[PDB]
């Protein structure tokens, strides 16, 4: 998973 | 059929109603795959980008339907930025946001609102919608449908 906007 | 096979009819742009007939097939279809979840978020984030408000009002329900019926297999994949984004894209200005109906929008609101409610657990869920209010996305908290099972 990534990172928020 | 496959998943794509239900949405596409479940979020058909021609549909003259909804119809529950393939958004609960989609969602059993969800609860057989082993990949059911990572698929579905995947294609439910694409139909409901679409500049066609009838086929991503549709996705939405049906993706309200899959919270009610996928469990927490699609709960966590829901959880995570990678869907999340997709939502936030839809809502936020900067992105979709001034193209986007305010159908649509408030949806997404009100759903993302609700999870972080019904989910507690889910904590990207909150961070996520907490940007859309520190971001001036949305001004206070929408009212809701009554639903107890939100805990």
């Amino acid at each position: 998973d990534d990172h928020l906007l | 059929e496959s998943l794509e096979s239900w949405l596409n009819k479940a979020t058909n742009p021609s549909n003259r109603q909804e119809d529950w007939e393939y958004i609960i097939g989609f969602c059993d279809q969800i609860n057989k795959e082993l990949e059911g979840p990572q698929i579905a978020v995947r294609l439910l984030a694409h139909k409901i980008q679409s500049p066609q408000e009838w086929e991503a009002l549709q996705a939405l329900t049906v993706l309200e339907a899959c919270m009610k019926n996928c469990g927490r297999r699609f709960h966590n994949e829901v959880g995570k930025f990678r869907f999340l984004n997709e939502l936030i894209k839809v809502v936020s200005p900067k992105y979709l946001g001034d193209r986007v109906s305010e159908k649509v929008k408030t949806k997404v609101i009100e759903l993302l609102y609700s999870w972080t409610m019904a989910l507690p657990e889910e904590a990207k869920i909150k961070d996520a919608y907490h940007m859309l209010k520190r971001q001036g996305i949305v001004q206070s908290d929408p009212p809701i449908p009554v639903d107890r099972t939100l805990i």
